[PDB]
């Protein structure tokens, strides 16, 4: 309950008088509280390091005990907050200190102990009912789009002496009591969980379903799946956040600039979302975790597992949460000078020899469950990391430890920026090792696309191998089979992956329209294969520049596939334009033949 | 035996990182494992790490996360990290630490094996004779596996390495003209690739040979060192004393490197040669020279390991080592990967170096050392023509180099071409190769001399 | 008359996917049932051997539970 | 041209006929696998009760005292 300071000396502080000490757990150093965590135990001396500036802790200076490590608070009034790596609620400290400044050894509730919540019982428990860890006790009418479940804790069971009537209460006082064998304790509406602890499940269900981002490539060359993890080496991330079928964002930029993040504050309570006809605010659905980097370095590693804990709560409601982690890379080296301070051996390139096992450690948090508790629910997290190697390479231990790990690699790069393409995919280095999960939704649902898919990852892979000999040599003697995979092969290269996010057709493109336009590029390519290989012996042998001369008015409207807005245009108006025009592609080259 | 009863010391010393320091220890052993008890009750197990007159550190397997130096009770065993090894335990999954997750009941042991093992005799080795079939064509026709072989896959991330691994394991066995049995060792799984094999070699039947040892990624990175040893002393009971031709194939060894490259640092060790431990060299030894056949029993072990290298890196000290103990290598490629073959194995660089031991006349038949050779020419020619018609043209080539573009377009999708559920026995892999050396007419095959020539080329 | 090869020939080889569909039906009661016999004949030859050995072992069990034997660590 | 367009869709009806005789056999497989593990749990009762025996003529020995002390 007191310990003594003994010595700092940097961020570390050596305090005397801690016998029964835990390791990781919470103490308050100094006479100005600076949050700390027990590191190194000796005997009944237990270093600390310090989460905040140590300049003015004398020796002698009071270090309270708590018995509860770094942990999160959970519960209504999350949903819209901008919390820290450590969870301190930025736009309430701004007005409870009225300054610019993050003062020391601040301490603010991260939920609020002033706001009313609505709350619901759910209606099947009485005084005298059975619950365990998990079963849900009521609903909080958050905003309009949550509907804010109240849970039990896990590892927590027994029968209710007492529910709350339904009315309005803050997030103190006692909603729930019931009873274990022989002694009563008492539940609040917010709850408190460690952030290095895996929240429990039942079961871990197979990711079988598609995460549906906004984007052409991406969503029909390498899938994403509800419950999988990427990487990202914010086009990509702002258009899951307002289109995407996932209910809670998350955004957690561990170390990211100051201006560039004073840039996402100021643009998230302006987006809109369409979810009735009605427009909502983005920020009704979303919680975001800031942290720069003149803020401390033990609450930017914390950062991470303070938001993958946020996200794995909205998962036991039963939501699809996708959470959004920047710059991976920035964390990797708060965990670079951590392990500094500890005098502990570098493994490679002075990050630890734990990086990967950290990574393993967050990354394997995502995935679709079966949620603990009784109305048999089930969500989802989704995990979305972005490695900043230091000039695009696959050998600093951060961007080849994580490629260990993830199954999506959304994999991009700084040559193929300058074209104003705008996606920078590379589709040579980029993988998705969900095709084997999603061969019974392609099959089931949309049963054509597995063999368009195989295709035209072919076509544009034929068209590299072509490459360098027509820069070197330059389409002099070439075979009429390779003329069509540089032609059909570079209609693919401006009208299927390519993108740009401000305009009204290509901020969303619906997969229905996705394999729309495939299904026409595929059809064109294969029966420009056959024309050439059937009419290569017989009499009036051509090669394609007698074709695309003739067939200019068909490659104009294969070519307007891209600029037919999909939010305009009717559900229905776009599937029979891409059905007429393959009857203007079918009797097109029986023009020539 | 150990009959004694077990002493449970409360003295802990302190908390440095993984490590638990006790003191008052009444003679403490090395490498033992204590189970230590937390204050709200987890128990946590721990491998003993240097003992010193009344001291004794241990490593917690699962962390020191709650440990105090007040309350915690840390119980001795007094003996040293075994398995129960048994018979029936083909056909079980269990974790990295040796634990069930089938759903299963505990294995009823035969026998309490020291999994850290003796190394054989090196009198009583015999050279490798026979040949494993695994049915995958690009390492069984051009590559073949003795009986007894270590023949590293080498591969990168990204690259379906892990699916070549799981159609190995429904496929092999022998070379057919009860004793054959596949210990499947995956380190530093995920989870979608864990249920990929627990799911795959469960409802594909062939459960019953195969015994599965899944160590994820997120299990402790101490359970993934002890997961290889775990794996080879099932495969040498199986073996050594039950007589049985056994499979070891093992996951994905640069992630074992990189927990063990772990572990060293965090035993508070000076790292080596890039980073790595300076004892890489016989730690890996310790596990893949558990293998070959013995002699006076009817047994044998040969081992897969599977690589992955970062940045396609050969001198790599992962790489470089496994070529450094282990015969050959398989090489599956980038560039056929992209380009849709499955499985995409490259022939150019890969090598068995006991191919010539593995194939012939009563071992798999009299044409396969006259076969391999052949198409190996034929695809090395090929892949000179491929280049040399894009530089000159179609118009520019002869009926000398077209009939080597045309090999080349039905041997990439008809013998390295397979599917993953088209188990291609040896005696097909010869006939699919030989339906492709009839696109040449015997003047032209130079590889193969005329007495097989006359007895296989027509028909 | 070749283009009336789409919808009258379909019908011939659904002679072949209606084979599978009734032997669908066939295969099934004899699955499940046949193997819990012999998942039943498995236990009864261990119980038949469990109590020809029962009373064998529980008396080196015992036995040598009830061991006096105080035994130095050396020294 | 008769004969393709029996094949064209023979391909569509060879290919759902090699999908469910592979549903056959993983049915198979999924029963014959429960079979092992109910069988060999069926082995771990026999064990974890012929210890519950030896847990009963345990506390046979301490209601003794000549034999106890």
């Amino acid at each position: 309950t007191f310990g003594y300071v003994h010595g700092v000396s940097g961020p570390v502080v050596t305090a005397c008088d801690m016998a029964g000490a835990a390791m990781y757990e919470l103490v308050r150093v100094g006479h100005s509280e600076l949050v700390g965590e027990i590191i190194r135990l000796e005997g009944d001396m237990a270093t600390i390091q310090v989460y905040e500036e140590t300049s003015g802790v004398s020796v002698g200076d009071p270090v309270l005990r708590t018995g509860k490590p770094l942990s999160v608070e959970l519960g209504p009034g999350i949903m819209g907050a901008i919390f820290d790596g450590i969870q301190r609620p930025l736009s309430d400290i701004s007005s409870q200190t009225q300054s610019i400044y993050i003062p020391r050894g601040v301490n603010v509730s991260a939920l609020s102990r002033d706001v009313k919540w609505d709350f619901t019982p759910c209606k099947n428990l009485r005084v005298g009912s059975h619950i365990t860890g998990g079963d849900i006790y009521g609903i909080v009418n958050e905003n309009s789009l949550i509907k804010h479940k109240i849970m039990l804790p896990p590892r927590n069971r027994g029968t209710v002496t007492y529910i709350a009537p339904p009315g309005n209460y803050d997030t103190s006082d006692v909603v729930l009591e019931l009873e274990f064998e022989g002694i009563k304790e008492k539940f609040s509406m917010v709850q408190v969980w460690p952030v290095r602890q895996v929240r429990p499940v039942t079961e871990k269900l197979p990711a079988n379903h598609p995460l549906l981002t906004g984007q052409r490539v991406l969503d029909a060359l390498f899938p994403c799946v509800q419950g999988g993890t990427t990487a990202i080496p914010t086009v990509i991330s702002q258009s899951l956040s307002k289109y995407s079928n996932s209910d809670v964002i998350i955004y957690v930029g561990c170390g990211e600039r100051g201006n560039e993040m004073s840039e996402v504050l100021r643009d998230f309570p302006e987006l809109t979302m369409e979810v009735d006809g009605k427009v909502e605010s983005i920020m009704k659905r979303t919680a975001l975790v800031a942290n720069t980097s003149n803020m401390p370095v033990a609450a930017r590693e914390a950062s991470i597992y303070t938001g993958i804990t946020l996200s794995e709560y909205f998962r036991d409601m039963g939501y699809h949460v996708s959470m959004m982690a920047d710059s991976t890379s920035r964390w990797a080296e708060a965990l670079r000078e951590i392990s500094g301070r500890l005098a502990e051996m570098p493994a490679d390139s002075g990050y630890p020899a734990y990086l990967g096992a950290r990574l393993a450690s967050f990354y394997e948090r995502a995935g679709r469950v079966k949620c603990l508790g009784n109305p048999e629910r089930e969500g989802s997290v989704s995990i979305v990391g972005a490695v900043s190697p230091p000039g695009g390479d696959f050998s600093d231990p951060v961007t080849s430890a994580t490629l260990g790990i993830v199954q999506v690699f959304w994999g991009l790069d700084k040559k193929l920026a300058q074209r104003k393409h705008f996606p920078s995919v590379n589709w040579l280095i980029s993988y998705s090792k969900y095709m084997r999960a999603l061969d019974e939704y392609y099959d089931k649902h949309f049963t054509e696309f597995v063999p368009l898919r195989t295709k035209a990852k072919e076509i544009l892979q034929e068209e590299e191998d072509l490459a360098e000999i027509v820069q070197l040599v330059g389409k002099a003697s070439l075979a009429e089979t390779d003329k069509i995979t540089l032609e059909v092969a570079k209609l693919i290269k401006d009208d299927f992956l390519q993108q740009n996010g401000y305009t009204p057709y290509d901020r969303f493109c619906p997969f229905y329209k996705t394999v729309g336009m495939l299904s026409n590029m595929i059809a064109f390519y294969d029966m420009a294969r056959r024309a050439v290989e059937t009419t290569a012996q017989s009499d009036n042998k051509i090669t394609w520049s007698i074709i695309r001369e003739h067939m200019g008015e068909i490659l104009y409207k294969l070519s307007s596939m891209k600029f037919k807005d999909p939010v305009k245009d009717g559900e229905a108006k776009i599937k029979a334009d891409y059905a007429q025009l393959l009857e203007d592609m079918q009797n097109a080259f029986r023009s020539l033949e | 035996y150990l009959s004694q009863p077990r002493l449970t010391y409360k003295t802990v010393s302190g908390v440095n990182g993984p490590l638990v320091i006790l003191d008052h220890v009444k003679f403490p052993r090395y490498a033992e494992i204590v189970h230590l008890t937390l204050p709200d009750g987890t128990k946590r197990s721990g491998q003993v790490l240097e003992v010193s007159g009344s001291k004794a550190v241990v490593q917690v397997f699962e962390g020191t996360s709650g440990i105090d130096a007040k309350k915690t009770s840390c119980e001795f065993t007094g003996d040293i990290l075994r398995t129960p090894v048994s018979e029936d335990m083909l056909g079980r999954v269990f974790n990295g630490s040796g634990k069930p997750i089938d759903r299963g009941p505990v294995v009823l042991a035969e026998d309490f094996l020291d999994i850290m093992g003796q190394p054989i005799n090196p009198q009583c080795r015999i050279y490798p004779e026979e040949m494993i079939q695994t049915g995958i064509s690009a390492i069984d026709g051009m590559n073949s596996i003795a009986r007894g072989q270590k023949i590293p896959i080498f591969s990168a991330a990204g690259l379906p390495h892990n699916e070549i691994a799981a159609q190995i394991c429904r496929q092999a066995g022998l070379v057919k003209k009860e004793n054959f049995a596949i210990v499947f060792a995956a380190m530093g799984v995920n989870m979608e690739t864990a249920r990929f094999f627990k799911s795959d070699f469960e409802e594909n039947g062939s459960m019953d040979n195969v015994c599965l040892f899944l160590n994820l990624a997120n299990d402790p990175t101490i359970e993934r060192i002890i997961t290889p040893r775990l794996a080879l002393t099932t495969a040498e009971f199986l073996a050594y004393q039950c007589e049985k031709h056994v499979l070891v194939i093992l996951t994905d060894m640069s992630s074992y490197a990189e927990a063990l490259r772990e572990v060293s640092a965090a035993r508070e060790e000076v790292p080596g040669r890039r980073g790595f431990p300076g004892y890489m060299y016989t730690d890996l030894a310790t596990i893949y020279e558990r293998a070959g056949r013995v002699e006076g029993r009817n047994g044998s072990i040969t081992q897969i390991p599977i690589l992955t290298m970062p940045n396609d890196d050969i001198t790599h000290p992962i790489p470089d080592l496994t070529g450094y103990i282990t015969e050959g290598q398989i090489y599956v490629d980038r560039q056929l990967h992209n380009r849709q073959i499955y499985p995409p194995i490259n022939v150019l660089p890969s090598l068995s170096r006991l191919m010539k031991s593995a194939i012939g006349e009563g071992m798999t038949r009299k044409d396969h050392a006259d076969v391999s050779n052949q198409l190996y020419a034929c695809y090395a020619i090929g892949k000179d023509v491929q280049a040399m018609k894009a530089v000159v043209g179609e118009e520019a080539l002869t009926s000398d180099d077209l009939l080597y573009l045309e090999f080349l377009q039905k041997f990439e999708r008809n013998f390295i071409a397979q599917g993953p559920y088209e188990n291609r026995t040896v005696y097909e892999t010869l006939d699919i190769g030989w339906q492709l050396l009839r696109i040449f007419p015997k003047e032209m095959l130079k590889r193969i001399p005329q007495s097989t020539l006359s007895e296989f080329y027509p028909r | 008359e070749a283009q009336m090869e789409v919808d009258q020939y379909r019908r011939e080889r659904e002679q072949e996917f209606q084979s599978k569909q009734q032997a669908a039906m066939g295969s099934q009661g004899n699955l499940s049932a046949e193997v819990e016999q012999a998942t039943r004949r498995q236990v009864q030859g261990m119980q038949s051997s469990q109590q020809r050995n029962r009373e064998r072992v529980l008396a080196q069990l015992l036995g040598m539970v009830c061991d006096v034997r105080p035994q130095v660590h050396p020294n | 041209l008769v004969q393709t367009q029996r094949l064209k869709i023979m391909e569509y009806y060879e290919k759902k006929e090699k999908q469910i005789e592979q549903q056959k056999k993983i049915q198979m497989s999924n029963l014959m696998n429960q079979a092992r593990l109910k069988v060999l749990r069926a082995r771990d009762d026999l064990i974890t009760d012929l210890l519950n025996e030896a847990k009963q003529r345990l506390s046979k020995v301490v209601k003794d005292t000549t034999r106890y002390q």
